[PDB]
């Protein structure tokens, strides 16, 4: 919704930072010399209603040097935006291009593709897949922003989120569903048992063939008190370009970031944990043509059941 | 063409020169129909695979999952029905006749292995013992359940008839010695082991593959700082040394390759010409340069190896 | 009188086969519905392009023989929880191939191993396959009473075995089971195929397997002791064993190679034919074991 | 499932007119004199255990003629069924292709496309998609068979049918969904209140561009009796070639076919239907990217709520 762009907006952080990305790899890829002689193809992936677009172009203004820059985008009520802004003051130097990332055709190759395609637990908005496909312009020596991206994973107590949960069951469906699902939220009255430990990474580009998205991996986290475990929270961290980067990790947060929020995967049956007890997860990252989901369950110091076995409960659209 | 079959099963599992050069040939069908085996003899080793041009052949009731010679004249086969068989040529070698077919395995015979003298061998099957036979007396000595999974790899002792190592999916690397009560002991040193290779020099001396493509240079002696080298990206078949004074390490893997290292482990041969699974290696007794390997492709391919 | 079925691993010629099995007496088999060496490459070339048939026809049987004769076995090859990264995928996309072509000829069930500790993606696989299609076929857990790590002969010089008991250790293999159905939810569609070794484990171990699912029982010929006329029997120990399950009215499935002069299974009938006979009580309740009923309510209802 | 294909390959009539239809278009093709000069490349899409690649030989037997088969499958349990037959019998003739029709890249174009890919409403299993994301293989002259197919839909009344899906309420779903799904039935006692008439038809080749398979259609249904509207059957005719065809429309039935029997497509509310009123029905074909799916509704005598609104409750999958 328009509103929704109106808030992803209004977080200076993570333009900023977005920013210094651009600049740095202005430099890197321009030299002083070549300053006027070599125009550089930005391609913004999936621009919403351009705020990209215009750190890209103040990014160029600071690095002193020329771009080229396209502004993809499939929702179309945003593109209406885009256009308007297009006429009313970028001009000729941005190329709205209304269209679903992995279907364009583009008239070249890009030096840099530029994308905010994160989610909470990073590739579940399924930047994987979309990037993958927009991989085929971008030049054998192009640079993709962000160009790694990892999810993080930490064991929760909180009878109160438990709860919360519990509360969602809905009438015509499965009336567990609510367990196997997850969900965004300010967690604030839980407790955190292990520190966050990575879960699954991605790198762009993948110049890799068979590059498959799909993840089975296994978590073993320490517990030092005695607790009931009722979820995991997740997390991100991403390299945008070098030493630039955004995390919602709690131990590396950027600050002042608004755009996310931790994710919580629930468990159906709330799990005791003595002190010096294990606390071993599996996840998965699963997809089929047309959707992507994830699977998952406790193995120690009990085993749960599988959740969301095939999506059952919960699936990201492709 | 002799009194004997008129197809060869697509999946070559053996390729085994003997003293002469004549080349054995180990077969199974491991889809369609049927589900059966076969052995072949080819005086011309380049006349391999093809059927018609071959010295003797025969019909097993079941697949061939691994043979060795039993000298000049027998063979010896693992077989998927659980029996081990013994299978000698006619005064002429224009026959392949059967000795003994012994079903005291309860599973797969997924590998054999003729001890030293030539009297004995030992079987590991999927049943996940290991027995020593007697040829001549065609009966099993002793039977041992030491593994606690399947039996990837027997392997006589190059010279002393009462050694041989094993591996297994239980992880473990056994190295026996019936002249003990407890025969067999845990090479210290990961991923499973799934090929086992002696140093035809050096008798303590030995090399093994693993599930991960490894190759793995180890000395009995003081089980530590071990040798080793990523050779393949799939699992490793097998290692087959050549006859070289200072010999050549072939390794064959599910990769479809095969390579061929020095002492040092390292690559000075490489060969993708299989499409399908690798299955032997075989080095002419003749030409210590040319060796032959047999794929899952039905190919035969000779190899002229850079010495 | 004892459902009893044949378990082999080399099948050359399935109607020859089965045949064969049908002349023994066995009611089914449990066969490898593709070669259990012919192992299959999904990711990588060229081995992933690997061209003719995969198995033998479906035709090669009447739909009535593989819907009520044939009980499929997983390939021994087949490892979703392997350290290896690429057997775990090449296994998952193995498992699928193989529970597919069991559903499409509606096989009444097919056999899979609990070996090891961990099956955790192996029972992520399971559960994937049954929530995929309509397809209804029971799977079977080959499930040993004692793991194989500790009934191995005690001739490793460097790794002995243990003489001490440990309680919970011994009964490691229902906890194997335990946390394989918690991983599947509990479905109906899994019970167990307990494999009885050579020799029995605590009683306490045995009594581990008590209100468990147990549709088969699984004894090798290794198993019988020979009698003074040559013939396969069973200890007593191991025939109080039996007639627990005899009660559980469980499949006797026979595996491994012949060692004596079928006999396997007549042993199996003549001590089901010595049974005790079943009283009053046992007789007027066949047929209502473990039926859940609503308790009368002959107060508030006409009775 | 294999008993599935044995139950289908086991209709002669249905395979004695694709032999016919073969057998025509292989004249209509090659001429007496160029016998042996022209081989017809043969495709059969959709293959399963091959009864229709046996009656293409049978085909160009009779018609006396050369003909290269390639069987393509997707279902590649039926692929082992192929591969074995090829190898113990047809051989080098037939070349076995597991693939999807829509994803193979042909070696060359073929003179006759062959396919059974239709159901008891003709379309309703994805024909339409099917056959158009093989037609770029076909010569710029090939024949399709079936070259045409119409589905047809007639007005019932059985308050023993309309009980039977009442019955069909299953937890954990809406409570109303097993009135927005078609069923297969062999149709028995019930009444039919008017004669069958067109629903949508399909034609291939479709050489047409922005080629669009979406359908809507309005039909009025004249009644002369008193009754109870519960639901519609559905039935399809097809054209193989020329004069050689397949109906399960009651009115034009292939004597002795077995592999089609009835649809019925359900209404939620049963309709009083007075003498001399008229049923008007309004049906659509709709589709995603993914699903395709039918709505549809009553409009005369009285309105009914438009049924399966957005595949809710019933799509068929891409
Ligand atoms: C296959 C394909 N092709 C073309 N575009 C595609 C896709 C898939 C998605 N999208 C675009 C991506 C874009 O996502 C954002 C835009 C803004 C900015 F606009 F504010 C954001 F802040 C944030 C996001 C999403 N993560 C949180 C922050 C949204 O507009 C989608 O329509
Ligand atoms: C995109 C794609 N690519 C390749 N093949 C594809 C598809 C989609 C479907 N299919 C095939 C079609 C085939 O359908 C039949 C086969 C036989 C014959 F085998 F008996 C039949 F009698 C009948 C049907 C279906 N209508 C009733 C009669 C089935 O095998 C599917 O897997």
């Amino acid at each position: 919704e328009s509103q929704t762009y109106e808030v992803f907006e209004k977080d200076p952080i993570k333009y900023s930072q977005y920013q210094q990305a651009i600049y740095k790899c202005l430099l890197d890829r321009v030299p002083e010399e070549e300053k006027d002689t070599n125009v550089q193809v930005l391609m913004v992936l999936g621009a919403g209603r351009g705020p990209l677009v215009n750190a890209s172009l103040r990014a160029a203004k600071q690095a002193d040097r020329r771009i080229k820059l396209y502004a993809v985008e499939k929702n179309p009520n945003a593109v209406v935006t885009l256009e308007n802004w297009q006429f009313e003051e970028w001009g000729s130097q941005v190329t709205v291009v209304s269209s679903d990332m992995r279907e364009w055709v583009a008239p070249e190759k890009a030096d840099i593709i530029v994308s905010e395609l994160l989610g909470s637990f990073a590739d579940n908005e399924l930047s994987p897949e979309c990037l993958d496909g927009a991989q085929h312009f971008l030049k054998d020596d192009g640079v993709s922003i962000p160009g790694e991206y990892t999810s993080f994973l930490a064991p929760i107590s909180s009878s109160k989120l438990y709860n919360e949960v519990r509360a969602c069951r809905e009438k015509d469906r499965d009336p567990e569903a609510q367990f196997e699902m997850p969900y965004v939220v300010r967690l604030h009255n839980f407790h955190q048992l292990s520190a966050p430990q990575p879960c699954f990474t991605f790198s762009h580009p993948n110049r890799d063939p068979m590059i498959d998205n799909n993840r089975y991996c296994t978590l073993e986290f320490p517990v030092e008190v005695n607790t009931v475990l009722h979820g995991f929270a997740g997390y991100f961290e991403t390299v945008l370009y070098q030493d630039i980067t955004l995390s919602i990790r709690p131990e590396t947060h950027s600050p002042g970031m608004f755009s996310w929020f931790p994710i919580l995967f629930p468990i159906k049956q709330p799990i005791t944990v003595r002190e010096g007890q294990t606390i071993c997860v599996r996840f998965w990252r699963c997809s089929n043509s047309k959707k992507v989901w994830y699977e998952w369950a406790v193995t120690a110091p009990v085993c749960s059941a599988i959740h969301n076995p095939t999506g059952r409960s919960y699936t990201i659209g492709l | 063409p002799p009194n004997a079959p008129a197809c060869m099963e697509r999946q070559l599992e053996a390729a085994r020169y003997r003293s002469d050069g004549a080349l054995l040939l180990g077969a199974s069908s491991l889809s369609g129909r049927c589900w059966a085996g076969s052995l072949w003899l080819f005086k011309d080793p380049c006349a391999a695979p093809n059927e018609g041009f071959c010295s003797a052949g025969v019909q097993t009731e079941a697949g061939v999952a691994d043979l060795t010679w039993v000298g000049e004249r027998g063979i010896l086969v693992a077989s998927d029905s659980g029996a081990v068989e013994l299978w000698e040529l006619d005064e002429n070698e224009t026959l392949i006749v059967s000795k003994f077919c012994k079903y005291e395995h309860d599973d797969i015979v997924s590998t054999v292995s003729v001890l030293s003298s030539g009297t004995q061998a030992v079987s590991g099957s999927k049943d996940i013992c290991i027995k020593v036979w007697d040829l001549a007396q065609q009966v099993v000595l002793s039977s041992y359940r030491a593994h606690a999974a399947q039996v990837t790899c027997v392997a006589a002792s190059p010279h002393k008839d009462s050694v041989f190592l094993s591996c297994s999916e239980d992880n473990r690397i056994l190295l026996w010695d019936t002249r003990c009560p407890k025969p067999a002991s845990q090479i210290g040193c990961g991923y499973l082991p799934t090929s086992l290779a002696w140093h035809p020099q050096q008798s303590e001396v030995f090399v093994f593959g693993d599930e991960n493509g490894t190759v793995s240079l180890v000395d009995t002696k003081s089980t530590s700082c071990v040798l080793s080298s990523a050779v393949h990206s799939q699992c490793v078949t097998g290692l087959v040394f050549s006859p070289h004074s200072v010999p050549f390490l072939a390794s064959l893997s599910e990769d479809c390759s095969l390579a061929v290292l020095d002492s040092s482990l390292s690559e000075l041969f490489r060969s993708q010409a299989h499409r399908d699974f690798v299955r032997d290696a075989t080095w002419s007794p003749l030409n210590h340069s040319l060796l032959t390997t047999v794929g899952w492709d039905h190919q035969v391919v000779h190899h002229v190896v850079p010495t | 009188r004892v459902s009893s079925g044949r378990d082999l691993n080399c099948v050359p010629e399935i109607a020859d086969t089965l045949g064969a099995v049908a002349k023994q007496g066995f009611d089914f088999l449990c066969m490898p519905v593709f070669h259990p060496r012919f192992k299959r490459e999904f990711i990588q070339e060229p081995a992933k392009n690997r061209p003719g048939p995969q198995t033998r026809s479906d035709l090669l049987l009447s739909g009535r023989d593989w819907n009520t004769l044939i009980v499929g076995k997983l390939s021994p090859w087949i490892r979703p929880d392997s350290k290896v990264e690429k057997i775990r995928r090449n296994s998952e996309a193995a498992m699928l191939q193989e529970l597919n072509f069991g559903a499409y000829l509606g096989l009444p069930a097919f056999l899979l191993p609990l070996n090891q500790e961990d099956n955790t993606n192996l029972a992520r696989v399971l559960t994937n396959h049954i929530h995929t299609g309509h397809h209804s076929s029971m799977f079977w857990m080959r499930v040993p009473l004692v793991a194989p790590e500790d009934l191995r002969d005690d001739i490793i010089e460097n790794a002995p075995t243990t003489h001490t008991e440990e309680y919970s250790g011994e009964e490691k293999t229902w906890m194997w089971w335990h946390n394989f159905r918690t991983l599947c939810d509990y479905s109906k569609r899994i019970a167990v195929a307990l494999e009885i070794g050579a020799d029995l484990p605590s009683n306490h171990v045995i009594d581990r397997w008590l209100g468990e699912p147990i549709k088969a029982a699984i004894l090798p010929t290794s198993i019988f002791l020979t009698n003074k006329k040559g013939f396969p029997v069973l200890s007593k120990m191991h025939q109080r064993l039996i007639f627990r399950l005899l009660k559980l009215e469980v499949q006797f499935i026979i595996t491994g190679t012949n060692h004596h002069s079928c006999s396997y299974l007549q042993y199996l009938e003549y001590l089901s034919q010595n049974r005790p006979p079943p009283n009053a009580y046992e007789l007027f309740a066949k047929g209502y074991e473990d039926y859940l009923q609503s308790p009368l309510q002959p107060l508030m209802d006409n009775l």
